[PDB]
């Protein structure tokens, strides 16, 4: 399942390691 | 899970984008700074007849004065508002540029065109000159950030487009900063009629 970035609130797909928008790493 | 959409707010520097987004008090108290991009994301909740919907509005930190915005700003936008200043004709002249920048990166997302500062007596960009929206599923609203005038209108149109429900309503206005200027009910009436008159041409 996808996940919400804690920094910019963008939704990333479950695969991504960092936010596709703000490059913030997944917690 | 909460229903929410990324909304990018673009337009020339000085058109009132920051002033506008900040009217929404809780969106301002809960805003998130994104250093990597130099952006503040304002979570704007609106309560609709079908539940809450949240617009996460991306506000620049002024960089738009010095060039086009980077891809990461636009990335994954689901809707947008394009703003200009009806007291600065060049800001409206730049609208097609923002649209192009936006569509290049986001495609055919719902977009609303806003002419801000209509509270100001000596208006320069009047209804009959505002034409860019007619062509591309772009809705237009006059607004006045400082007076809260038409504040909910862009958000309601986008809500109806995103949910796919023409009958969606806001059950109540969000708590907003008290107007710093007054929007003359007569000007609002004339500007409103001016847009309908124009829409039939
Ligand atoms: N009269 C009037 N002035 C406004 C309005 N919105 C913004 N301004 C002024 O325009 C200037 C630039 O506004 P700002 O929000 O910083 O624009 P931005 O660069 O697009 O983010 C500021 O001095 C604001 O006070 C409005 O609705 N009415
Ligand atoms: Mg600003
Ligand atoms: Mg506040
Ligand atoms: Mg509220
Ligand atoms: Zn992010």
């Amino acid at each position: 399942g996808t996940w919400d970035c804690d920094t910019c609130l963008v939704q990333n797909k479950p695969e991504a390691v960092k936010c596709v928008a703000c490059e913030t790493p997944k917690p | 899970p909460q229903v929410q959409f990324k909304l990018v707010l673009v337009g020339d520097g000085g058109t009132g984008k920051t002033t506008f987004v900040k009217r929404h008090l809780t969106g301002e108290s809960e805003k998130k700074y994104v250093a990597t991009l130099g952006v503040e994301v304002h979570p704007l909740v609106f309560h609709t007849n079908r539940g809450p919907i949240k617009f996460n509005v991306w506000d620049t930190a002024g960089q738009e004065k010095f060039g086009g915005l980077r891809d990461g700003y636009y990335i994954q936008a689901q809707c947008a508002i394009i703003m200009f200043d009806v007291t600065s004709r060049v800001t409206y002249k730049n609208v097609p540029n923002w649209h192009r920048d936006l569509v290049r990166v986001c495609e055919n997302i719902p977009i609303v065109l806003c002419g801000n500062k209509v509270d100001i007596k000596d208006r320069k960009v009047k209804a009959k000159s505002i034409v860019f929206h007619r062509k591309k599923n772009l809705q237009y609203y006059d607004i006045s950030a400082k007076s809260n005038y038409n504040f909910e209108k862009p958000f309601l149109w986008l809500a109806r487009k995103l949910i796919g429900d023409p009958n969606l309503e806001f059950v109540a206005m969000p708590a907003l900063a008290p107007p710093e200027v007054v929007m003359d009910p007569a000007l609002a009436a004339q500007y409103e009629h001016d847009l309908e008159v124009a829409q039939t041409t």
